[PDB]
């Protein structure tokens, strides 16, 4: 039997309905029917990520630059190495660090 | 319109929503004498006696944070409670206790015809212009790792660290006094807060840093003191902040800023953690050090997943976007039935800022 179908009229078409007058509508609406908190929070979410889309906010950059051009400048000179220069004197400092170790365990006792 | 108060343990920022940075930023501190607050506190450090509200990030003396929020409204923006919304923050699991505490000072004391209590993390998070990463928010006397899902911070998921701006400039004093100057009152923390800020830089490779910075004749630098004193530092400007990775350099037993974002992700769902993974937000003035995007980069890819896609992020504003994002939200039309309200507050209590 299929009338069963038919006692469910898909031809009304009420999705159809519903979702043509959603589309419809501003991210905020008007006239205050009260959102239960989970529309409310979907909205909210909503037009934040718009109100953010295009805001720019670069008025905000190189407001810290004497900071920043002192770090640059140190980390120019640093390049200059290479992974020998430096893989040897991180083996120098470490065994540098022994002796100091060395050294104040003499020191204070 | 309204308002928008960031509560932090070093500074007050507070302004009108809508507007694009704070109108006043000043010490979060009160002074009585052997009651004045803010910039006119720090004049008279001789004979007033000095107290701090809000200790890591959570307030903890309410008749100064009176004072402090007072001095805001009158002072600092010259309006009246009564007539402007206000929009305030917390700290990441601040107690309800604190959050109803706070609903009712403003309701009770100040009479403001609304208000609300945001998430510190989530308003940087959203004015970085997001609803879903992980926010590490670094100020001057805490450090969380915030977990974020859909604008909803994950309370089990957030990591806390008491260590930040203070600790880095009591630090920065202690290294520079081994040295040969002498830096050990608060005269003299807010000079070298202030060398810090200048100077202060994040080494990518920390061993390597040391053996190799000492090349640069740019590695030592001059500092014009009041006195017309000069002095030099060296290797103690990646020495400070390297305490945030590795906390011992002050007796702190805690695991790093990058193992506690790590941490905090892998107390998420497996299935969310790519989205955290992108979406590394930085705020608060402690993570305004240069090279500190890279040095995160290095270290997060170091114990992620082999294939794990991983994203630093770090706006140039993240010394405000807790304010900015607090402003962005007040603004919002949806945000608008979310005030807590006069009516609302007196047949609830303060229970209705849950
Ligand atoms: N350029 C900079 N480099 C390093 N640190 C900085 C810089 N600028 C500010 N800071 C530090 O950031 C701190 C202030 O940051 P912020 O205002 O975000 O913290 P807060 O909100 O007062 O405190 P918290 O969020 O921890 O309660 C101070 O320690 C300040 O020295
Ligand atoms: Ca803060």
């Amino acid at each position: 039997m299929q009338q069963e179908l038919g006692l469910l009229r898909p031809e009304e078409r009420l999705i159809a309905g519903q979702a043509k007058a959603a589309a419809l509508q501003t991210v905020h609406q008007l006239g205050a029917v009260a959102l239960t908190p989970e529309q409310a929070k979907a909205a909210l979410l909503d037009e934040i990520l718009r109100a953010t889309q295009n805001l720019d906010l670069r008025k905000y950059e190189n407001l810290n630059t004497e900071q920043q051009k002192a770090y640059e400048q140190v980390q120019r000179d640093l390049s200059q190495l290479s992974p020998e220069t430096k893989a040897l004197l991180i083996e120098n400092q470490r065994k540098e660090k022994t002796l100091l170790e060395k050294a104040r365990k003499l020191f204070q006792r | 319109t309204a308002l928008v108060c960031d509560n932090g343990s070093g500074l007050v920022k507070a302004g009108f929503a809508g507007d694009d940075a704070p109108r006043a930023v000043f010490p979060s501190i009160v002074g009585r004498p052997r009651s004045y607050v803010g910039d006119e506190a720090q004049s008279k450090r001789g004979i007033l006696t000095l107290k701090y509200p809000i200790e890591h990030g959570i307030i903890t003396n309410w008749d100064d944070m009176e004072k402090i929020w007072h001095h805001t409204f009158y002072n600092e923006l010259r309006v009246a409670p009564e007539e402007h919304p206000t929009l305030l923050t917390e700290a990441p699991l601040n107690p309800k206790a604190n959050r109803e505490k706070m609903t009712q000072i403003m309701f009770e004391t100040f009479n403001v015809p609304a208000m609300y209590v945001a998430i510190q993390a989530v308003l940087s998070l959203y004015a970085s212009g997001r609803t879903t990463g992980i926010v590490l928010d670094s100020g001057d006397g805490v450090t969380h790792n915030v977990p974020i899902y859909e604008g909803y911070a994950l309370p089990h998921a957030i990591m806390r660290l008491d260590l930040a701006g203070r600790d880095l400039t009591d630090y920065l004093m202690k290294i520079l006094t081994e040295r040969g100057y002498s830096f050990v009152t608060t005269a003299e923390r807010e000079i070298v807060r202030d060398i810090k800020e200048k100077l202060c830089y994040v080494a990518l490779d920390f061993e390597n840093e040391m053996a190799t910075a000492a090349s640069s004749s740019s590695l030592e630098k001059s500092y014009e003191l009041p006195d017309g004193q000069v002095i030099t530092i060296g290797n103690e400007r990646f020495r400070c902040p390297e305490t945030l990775f590795q906390p011992s350099f002050i007796g702190m037993e805690s695991a790093g800023i990058h193992e506690t974002t790590y941490n905090s992700i892998m107390k998420c769902d497996i299935d969310i953690r790519k989205d955290l993974y992108a979406n590394n937000v930085m705020s608060g003035g402690t993570t305004m050090y240069p090279g500190i995007a890279d040095r995160m980069q290095k270290e997060i890819t170091a114990l992620a997943p082999s294939t794990m896609k991983i994203k630093i992020i770090a706006p140039p504003e993240r010394k405000y976007s807790v304010w900015i994002g607090g402003s962005i939200l007040a603004s919002l039309s949806t945000f608008q039935q979310m005030w807590i309200t006069k009516q609302e507050y007196d047949e609830a209590g303060p229970s209705i800022v849950h």
